[PDB]
């Protein structure tokens, strides 16, 4: 349908800062990923999983440990876990 | 069209002099500036434009329009 | 049922800039698309509202500085609903690019524009109105009205029901049948939020009715 | 050693959209934060002249901070302020 095959081939920016302009979490609820109470971590994880850079997202936030949110589709003790493994 | 319009003739046929003219124009264009700039908060104050204009017009020349038109007057304080 | 709401909603006069951005880029992500014709980006958006689409079209032009053409003919083909459809034909690349559809050089935005979304509540609200005009119901068949608007992927409905939490309004997404909406379904959170979009005869007609009945 | 127009205003732009962005986040956190950081009065004031206010304890101070930056540093939030730095 919409899709402008792909991007199309009209671009002008030619330009990139890094791989944060390509998070999809970005066009979506920031409070959703940051669980509070309780809480659930299942549609973040979900969103998460369509995101195009969730390897980079990851890796970044692996090597900076950050211990609080889900990041790359995971959360917080399986990052702990991956970590300690 | 554009600076040489509305005619100077037609404008002077309305007030004393250029001088005068001048300062009459300045003073609505900067009520119109004014009334624009804050347009995003809910406020009284300010009033126009008078006339049909486009989407992004000078205020200046919406200020000769109706100059020149004859919605305006001076008064002298 | 709805189309004295959406008139309602329709005839409600806005001033800030901010939110009529907002506003047009929901209603043309959300009831509108993007093809590629002729090696050229063509917009078309689908209105099933008489002041709905001039609005747009109004709005399109003063802020973003386009011309649309405001076609009557019904893309359904029955000519009765009033299927109108506002197209954007020159610059329909820039119009993409400048609000909010495509962005990055790359494929259209599932979700919201960024934009819309981390603004002040104004634009928040700006946006799920225009929400509501695109798509959307307000069916009343039992106890609650099922305020639902539907979505295309779980990206915006979930966007749409984070724009609802900073207003202090509960919201709930749905799937079902392979389509997604948000509802929300308590007759108090039903009134605030159509309060807060401007409609206010329709907000009274409804308390009235909902008082009454239950 | 001049001041340059152009710089001032961009100073000028990042202060006002720096107090958006905290706008979004709840009160706590964003009253937290700009005590911690003196954005309001330009005076620092330590954890305990942060918890004063609210009650809460020193380590709770600690911890609200730190979920804080742990949201604003997200690809969700920091597309509007990766342009200042
Ligand atoms: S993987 Fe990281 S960047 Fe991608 S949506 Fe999830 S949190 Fe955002």
């Amino acid at each position: 349908m919409t899709e402008l095959f792909q991007e199309l081939l009209v671009e002008d920016a030619d330009e990139e800062l890094g791989w944060q302009e390509r998070a999809l979490c970005a066009q979506t609820d920031p409070e959703s990923f940051f669980p509070e109470k309780g809480g659930s971590t299942r549609e973040a994880k979900k969103v998460c999983l369509a995101c195009e850079v969730r390897s980079e997202c990851l890796e970044y936030a692996l090597q900076n440990d950050e211990r609080f949110g889900i990041w790359g589709g995971l959360s917080e003790r399986e990052r702990r876990r991956l970590k300690k493994k | 069209e554009g600076i040489i319009n509305p005619p100077i003739d037609e404008l002077l046929e309305a007030t004393d002099s250029k001088y005068s003219l001048v300062i009459y124009a300045a003073k609505r264009a900067r009520q119109i500036n004014a009334y624009y700039s804050q347009l995003g908060e809910g406020l009284l104050e300010y009033v126009g434009p008078l006339v049909d204009t486009h989407v992004h017009e000078k205020p200046l020349s919406i200020a000769l329009r109706e100059i020149n038109a004859g919605l305006l007057t001076s008064e002298a304080i | 049922m709805t189309a004295a709401v959406k008139d309602e909603i329709s005839r409600l006069p806005v001033t800030r800039t901010c939110c009529r951005k907002a506003e047009v880029s929901s209603i043309l992500r959300f009831a509108g698309g993007l093809h590629l014709v002729s090696g050229r980006i063509v917009i078309e958006a689908e209105l099933d509202t008489a002041m709905a689409a001039r609005r747009l079209k109004r709005d399109i032009l003063e802020i973003f500085g386009h011309s649309s053409e405001l076609i009557v003919m019904a893309p359904g083909g029955l000519r009765r609903g009033s299927r109108f459809v506002v197209r954007v034909v020159a610059g329909g690349d820039q119009l993409a690019r400048q609000t909010g559809l495509v962005d990055g050089r790359g494929r259209p935005i599932r979700g919201l524009p960024p934009q819309v979304v981390s603004g002040a509540t104004c634009d928040a609200e700006a946006a799920w109105r225009g929400a509501f005009l695109a798509h959307g119901s307000l069916t009343e068949p039992g106890r609650s009205s099922s305020l639902e608007v539907t979505c295309p992927g779980p990206e915006a409905a979930l966007a749409l029901v984070g724009a609802a939490r900073r207003l202090s309004i509960a919201a709930k997404a749905r799937e079902v049948r392979g389509v997604d909406r948000v509802v929300v379904r308590d007759g108090d959170a039903i009134g605030a939020l159509l309060t807060r979009l401007g409609a206010h005869e329709s907000v009274l007609a409804w308390e009235e009715r909902r008082m009454r009945r239950e | 050693e001049a001041v340059v127009p152009a710089d001032a205003v961009s100073f000028t732009l990042l202060q006002e959209q720096l107090h958006s962005v905290l706008d979004t986040l709840s009160e706590r956190e964003a009253g937290v934060v700009s005590m911690r950081f003196g954005l309001t009065d330009g005076q620092p004031k330590t954890l305990d002249e942060i918890g004063k206010v609210y009650g809460v304890t020193r380590e709770r101070i600690r911890q609200i901070e730190s979920k804080t930056m742990s949201k604003l540093r997200h690809p969700s939030r920091s597309q509007v302020l990766r342009d200042y730095l």
